[PDB]
């Protein structure tokens, strides 16, 4: 099932000297030494990594022509007494095998080839999962979205809601990579997760991904109780105490350990390949949601009690909160006249206005990009 | 013997013993199991309503 | 991505600012 | 665009009129400096983060200095805008108070400690409104649709 | 100015054409309404032999722009507005079998979701698409023709669904003559027209000469017989039927359906459990634990009843125990 | 805005 943790390894190796060689190097070449697969694993090492030596590469290409050569005579064998289920499965030799080649033609032009001569929807969304899931490995967003609108074609009897949840996990795992943190948590949250022994779910990851994707967009009063007093996730983060003490350090206001808990997440931001403005934006919105949670209950916030939030003192809160009100996303202001921060709340009536100036402009601009002669 | 001839009632009673102190190793399992074996007999409303 | 981030100027993040924060206090 | 090559009131409407005709035109000269120069002038009026950095990967046309000065104003201090200016020095387009203007949009609070600190009729503060304040922006899109009629006069 | 003026001419002429056919539209609708009807097709100079809807016959003409050459029988379209002469063609309007397929809508599309039968599908695909899509090795192997398959098994478990599925992987057709309610020998013509076809039967003894009569009645025409039609008979027991069918080989294939064992019932209960939501983990084996004599249906029934037993508590996830009170309910 | 307030 291309491609597994080798996606994360392919990230971690090409990640800079934050992480290079030395024992992410062997587990990568445990697959490269395994699966005998030339057409990506030379394009893998091309990226500032490794060159010829050809030492693995010869019997790698040789077993590639062994399996690739022997699969062809089932495509030419499946006419004696072998129907379209067997030309089908011969194209599954070419399809699973030429999908773990990791080529975007060897898999991609085989799947539309097996989209012809095709039995019903034990296939039509079996492959469009299996095409979507390697599209995650190659992050080609057009392939993902076209597999969504090809994958909303489940009206079989398709009200197969242990296969909607496979697609719902795929939507959550993709929409966390395209900033849509609203769609990610609930989809994840209301899923439970199970996909052929959770092999793409790769759990020891999933419920964690939920409980540190939630507090971006899942609203702090509403379903955060459904996070906390929801008896489906609390017992499986019981074995995961780090994200647990990341979770109950917001609603319990013990923030001298919460910034500690968020500094952990900024060290396990390194792992996931949906990476860079996701963790910088993520720490930004954990940070801003943490400060806005504190000062909203008070009409006046003193310097000593805001210093009590960790123990950072003054200038951390001063420069940082001045950057936040420079962004204007809280309502506070660094009233150093007394060193007591004031907070009323102008509501979200203005939120819209400010939102829609930019929004409106962008929308018209798109049309302004089109509605000239170029049509 | 024949399944749950009276162990619907005994299983109800030991299901009453846990909730004095205990947790989920009974809570849903033995009670719902008593209900699964409680839709296959002539039920009086004493035993069936006590199971309700 | 494709929702405009800052990612500009700022020195090493809440891990290191956490580190010199608690170290500078203590 | 050549008319775009002082005033800042209409450099962005001539930026919309400018950034039209280049499917694949040149690699130096005509295609290159129109985009990056005009968005630099779009920071000479003072327009900051959210059209800048994710709009960069279309061109990527040698892409160092002008973007560096855009975040050098997006932060807004003279200390590292110095080394944007003097250490580069060849960036050209020679033709300071604007990155001063950014940080003092905040204030400490408002007055700033009896009219004195440094950082380095609608009683509301300017949120929104239901009168003259938001009306101006409103009649923006209406005007746009009216100007977009031109579409009906083309077949 | 003249070019723009001719653009204004295009606008004015367009609106003037709109008012043309609106004005002669309001005088136009004072004319007649064409009839409609199926036919038995023409023979001669013009010709039709129609049968119009209320009273079913006439012989009418055809207009110059109709090209009487393609208008084939049982393809209803007419226009003999008043004098009785054709104009054009309309939506074919679903021929005969389209009727007894959509009507007896009994046959439910099925494909490959058969719950753990592989010897059975190997043997039926051995004798239902090899004699259709590869006849070449039968006319060189010395085999005459395989035709006619008897599906004997318990009520449930393989009927109306295996013969459905391998009828439509092959895209053959699936004619069912189960029952004779509303309308033998005429069905053969339809099957012949379809070119390739599959005829299916009925199995009633309990859930004198019922349908073995028609069975042979079409094996008499089928034996000497425009060749890729394959009758299928499902019965509950092989011993209950006629001694005339006991004539090897009259039934070139006697496929056997057993009641499902442990793992095949975790396969069918795996699929019907793949119809709905469950939870983070089921481990479906304990339900299959008491599978003992089960039936195909006996699995779809308990999975729907487990869904309803999750529905009774207004709950949106089918837990473990709703299966246990489903299969512990249905033991009746 | 009564002067200011093309659509037809
Ligand atoms: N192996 C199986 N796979 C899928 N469905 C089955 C299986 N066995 C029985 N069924 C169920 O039986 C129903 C089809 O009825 P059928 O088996 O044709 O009746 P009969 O048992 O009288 O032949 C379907 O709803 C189907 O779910």
């Amino acid at each position: 099932n291309p491609d597994l943790r080798i996606a994360q390894l392919r990230f971690l190796l090409s990640l800079p000297e934050h992480r290079g060689d030395a024992a992410v190097r062997d587990e990568l070449m445990a697959a490269v030494r395994d699966n005998n697969m030339a057409p990506y694993y030379e394009a893998l090492c091309k990226s500032l990594d490794w060159q010829i030596d050809v030492d693995l590469l010869n019997k790698m290409k040789k077993a590639n022509e062994d399996e690739l050569k022997r699969l062809d005579e089932e495509l030419e064998d499946a006419e004696k007494n072998l129907g379209e289920s067997e030309i089908r499965d011969a194209m599954m030799a070419k399809a699973e095998y030429l999908c773990r080649i990791g080529d975007k033609e060897g898999a991609l032009t085989a799947f539309r080839k097996t989209y012809d001569k095709t039995v019903a929807l034990g296939h039509r969304l079996d492959i469009v999962f299996y095409l979507l899931r390697i599209g995650l490995f190659y992050m080609d967003n057009d392939l993902i979205t076209r597999n969504t609108e090809k994958a909303k074609s489940l009206i079989e009897e398709g009200g197969d809601w242990d296969r909607r949840n496979r697609l719902k996990v795929y939507q959550g795992l993709y929409c966390v990579a395209i900033r849509d943190f609203k769609q990610a948590a609930e989809l994840f949250l209301d899923t439970v997760s199970t996909f052929t022994s959770y092999e793409l779910m790769d759990y020891k990851t999933f419920v964690t991904y939920t409980v540190y994707v939630s507090m971006i967009a899942l609203e702090r009063p509403d379903l955060r109780e459904k996070v906390i007093k929801g008896a489906e996730i609390l017992e499986v983060l019981h074995s995961l105490p780090a994200v647990r003490q990341y979770l109950f350090s917001l609603y319990e206001c013990r923030y001298s350990v919460f910034f500690q808990s968020l500094a952990v997440v900024e060290q396990e931001m390194k792992k996931d390949w949906l990476f860079a403005p996701h963790y910088r934006y993520y720490v930004r919105e954990m940070r801003i949601h943490a400060y806005s949670q504190l000062l909203e209950s008070y009409r006046s916030l003193t310097l000593g009690y805001m210093a009590e939030a960790f123990g950072v003192g003054v200038e951390f809160i001063d420069q940082e909160l001045s950057r936040f009100i420079a962004a204007g996303r809280l309502h506070c202001k660094i009233d150093k006249v007394n060193e007591i921060v004031e907070t009323n709340r102008p509501d979200s009536k203005n939120w819209q206005y400010q939102e829609t100036i930019k929004k409106g402009d962008l929308l018209l601009n798109r049309v302004q990009k089109l509605s000239r002669v170029i049509n | 013997m024949d399944d749950k001839a009276l162990l619907v009632e005994v299983q109800l009673l030991e299901s009453k013993t846990y909730h004095a102190l205990s947790n989920l190793p009974k809570a849903r399992a033995a009670l719902t199991s008593a209900r699964t074996t409680a839709n296959a007999i002539y039920c009086p409303p004493k035993l069936q309503a006590t199971l309700d | 991505v494709w929702e405009d981030n800052w990612d500009d100027d700022n020195v090493e993040d809440d891990f290191s600012n956490q580190l010199r924060a608690e170290l500078e206090k203590h | 665009y050549y008319t775009g090559r002082l005033e800042y009131s209409e450099a962005r409407r001539t930026m919309t009129n400018a950034l039209r005709k280049a499917p694949q035109h040149t690699a130096v000269g005509f295609k290159q400096t129109v985009h990056k120069l005009l968005i630099v002038v779009e920071l000479l009026l003072g327009e900051i983060p959210d059209r800048l950095q994710f709009r960069q990967p279309s061109l990527k046309r040698s892409l160092m200095p002008y973007f560096l000065l855009t975040q050098a104003v997006r932060t807004g201090n003279l200390a590292k805008f110095n080394q944007v200016l003097d250490q580069f020095g060849e960036k050209f387009q020679a033709d300071i108070i604007r990155l001063r203007h950014n940080v003092i949009k905040t204030g400490v609070r408002m007055i700033s400690l009896s009219y004195s600190r440094i950082s380095l009729s609608k009683e509301m503060i300017d949120i929104y409104s239901t009168r003259e304040p938001q009306l101006a922006f409103h009649q923006r899109i209406s005007f746009c649709l009216d100007i977009h009629n031109m579409s009906v006069k083309a077949m | 100015k003249s070019q723009n003026l001719r653009r204004l001419q295009a606008q004015r002429n367009e609106l003037n054409a709109k008012v043309r056919l609106l004005r002669e539209e309001l005088q136009l609708l004072q004319e007649q309404g064409s009839y409609v009807g199926e036919v038995v097709r023409a023979m001669d100079k013009k010709k039709v032999l129609v049968k119009v809807h209320p009273e079913g016959k006439f012989v009418v003409d055809v207009d110059k722009n109709i090209d009487i050459n393609d208008v084939t029988p049982n393809c209803r379209v007419a226009l003999r507005n008043d004098s009785y002469t054709l104009h054009k063609i309309l939506p074919n309007k679903v021929d005969p079998l389209v009727s007894l397929m959509m009507v007896e809508k009994v046959p439910d599309s099925t494909y490959e979701m058969i719950g753990g039968l592989d010897k059975q599908i190997k043997e039926i695909k051995e004798v239902i698409e090899l004699p259709v899509k590869h006849p070449e090795l039968f006319e060189a192997l010395g085999i005459a023709q395989p035709k006619g398959v008897l599906l004997y098994g318990p009520p449930g478990t393989g009927k109306t669904l295996l013969a459905r599925a391998v009828a439509h992987h092959t895209d053959c057709t699936f004619i069912r003559v189960s029952g004779s309610e509303l309308v033998v020998r005429e069905l053969f013509v339809m099957a012949r027209e379809h070119a390739p076809s599959i005829i299916f039967m009925d199995e009633i003894d309990s859930i004198s000469g019922g349908d073995s009569e028609v069975q042979r009645t079409m094996l008499e025409l089928l034996n000497q017989l425009t060749k890729n039609i394959k009758v299928i008979m499902a019965t509950n027991r092989i011993d209950i039927l006629d001694s005339a069918l006991l004539r090897p080989g009259r039934i070139d294939r006697k496929i056997e359906f057993p009641p499902p064992n442990e793992e095949a019932r975790l396969d069918i209960l795996k699929i019907h459990s793949r119809k709905m939501n469950l939870t983070r983990g089921i481990n479906l084996r304990k339900i299959a634990e008491l599978m003992p004599g089960a039936s195909g249906a006996e699995v779809k029934g308990v999975c729907t009843e487990a869904g309803m037993y999750a529905l009774r508590e207004r709950r949106v996830h089918v837990t473990q125990e709703d299966f246990e009170m489903a299969v512990a309910k249905v033991m009746q | 805005q009564v002067i200011e307030y093309m659509i037809v």
